[PDB]
């Protein structure tokens, strides 16, 4: 790859690694890899529909987003002691394949391209106290969570989960313990990649301590926000 | 059976894309086809970013780089390159533990930190139970591979 700084930029001098079974293959000249993985992946494709899908593509399935799965309706669920975790995650993220499949499936969320733990399958973690109700759990669109827990004994929502126009998701987490007593919400927005299964779910990093630091005013200060 | 359990299925993704679902393409989202850690060419991060901009995985050349920062310049070079929530691995080696004591006490941090990098792959060798351990606790990683042309080593990975 740099002939220019050899004798008289003949490449015969030079030593280069080749397949002899797979120079079969390699004819054409600098064409983009895309093209040719493409090219690849839909003879792949044409090969499978006239086997296993009558060359009718319709009779294909088809997923919100697709990846994440390892090798290995308006109801509620409560965490306890031994409250099992992945079944926990897969209670509350159900069946279907949207949003809610990922958020406490997947492992992982983008902050401008850098992967981090999901704080989500952190704080709902399950454990003694914690109490959690879906409602529309069929329907995505509205399909919405609120999880409450032991706030000086009794109970209220601590966090709500839910969808929003332009396929984002926001949980809004609660505070009671204020000031004024009432409680306080924070939005907590993210994308939504379903184009990339393996991490749909990309957290907004703008205006982001803005809305934190509005939390924090009235959990300290008794003023206005500037 | 084996022609059943892991058929080669289909699907189609909501932008209407087609994808060949096997037990590997579906960690990734992406189809079950990569390019190998390869010194001279997956050494070059451009060509790396373009290829994965495709959308399909790749392997990064640590053998290219005789350092741990060289390899960490290609790093942060990728990530301007790449589309967000992008992603890509890296390959090792066995035999050069200088070509080695630089990443792995590298990927551990730029993991703490959370870089797209999301596999790794040791080539040339194999290791131990006990070293290929940490490999998948401490590393902040999706996945692993391993590149035997051995019989042996395949029982090893299979311990």
């Amino acid at each position: 790859e740099h002939l220019e700084a050899v004798v008289d930029q003949d490449v015969q001098r030079t030593c280069i690694l080749h397949g002899p079974v797979a120079a079969q293959f390699t004819k054409v000249i600098d064409e983009p890899i895309k093209s040719i993985m493409d090219g690849i992946h839909d003879g792949h494709i044409k090969k499978l529909l006239h086997q296993y899908y009558g060359d009718d593509e319709s009779k294909i399935p088809a997923v919100e987003y697709f990846g994440g799965e390892s090798p290995v309706d308006s109801a509620v669920f409560k965490a306890t002691s031994s409250t099992d975790e992945e079944s926990w995650f897969k209670a509350l993220a159900g069946s279907e394949i949207n949003w809610r499949h990922a958020s406490f499936l997947c492992s992982f969320i983008t902050q401008d391209k850098m992967f981090v733990s999901n704080p989500i399958r952190k704080v709902f973690k399950p454990s003694q106290g914690m109490v959690v109700e879906i409602s529309n759990g069929n329907t995505s669109s509205k399909t919405v969570v609120t999880l409450s827990e032991p706030v000086q004994g009794e109970l209220k929502p601590t966090v709500i989960l839910k969808l929003l126009k332009e396929n984002i998701i926001q949980m809004e987490m609660i505070e009671n313990r204020t000031m004024d007593g009432k409680p306080v919400s924070l939005p907590l927005l993210y994308n939504f990649n379903p184009d990339n299964g393996f991490a749909p779910i990309s957290e907004v990093m703008e205006d982001r301590n803005q809305r934190i630091k509005e939390m924090y005013w009235k959990l300290w200060i008794d003023e206005p926000f500037n | 059976n084996w022609l059943e359990e892991y058929h080669p299925k289909l699907i189609k993704n909501k932008s209407g894309k087609i994808f060949v679902e096997t037990k590997f393409s579906k960690l990734i989202g992406r189809p079950p086809l990569l390019v190998p850690g390869m010194t001279p060419c997956t050494v070059s991060p451009d060509f790396v970013a373009a290829t994965t901009n495709a959308g399909y995985t790749i392997e990064l050349a640590g053998g290219g780089y005789f350092s741990a920062a060289g390899m960490t310049a290609a790093i942060d070079s990728v990530v301007s390159q790449i589309e967000k929530g992008s992603t890509f691995g890296i390959n090792l080696i066995y035999v050069n533990p200088f070509m080695l004591q630089w990443g792995i006490p590298l990927i551990k941090e730029l993991r703490s930190k959370g870089y797209p990098i999301q596999f790794l792959t040791i080539g040339a060798g194999v290791p131990s139970l006990e070293v290929a351990s940490e490999y998948i606790e401490t590393l902040g990683l999706k996945y692993l591979g391993l590149k035997p042309g051995s019989i042996d080593a395949i029982s090893q990975v299979i311990n």
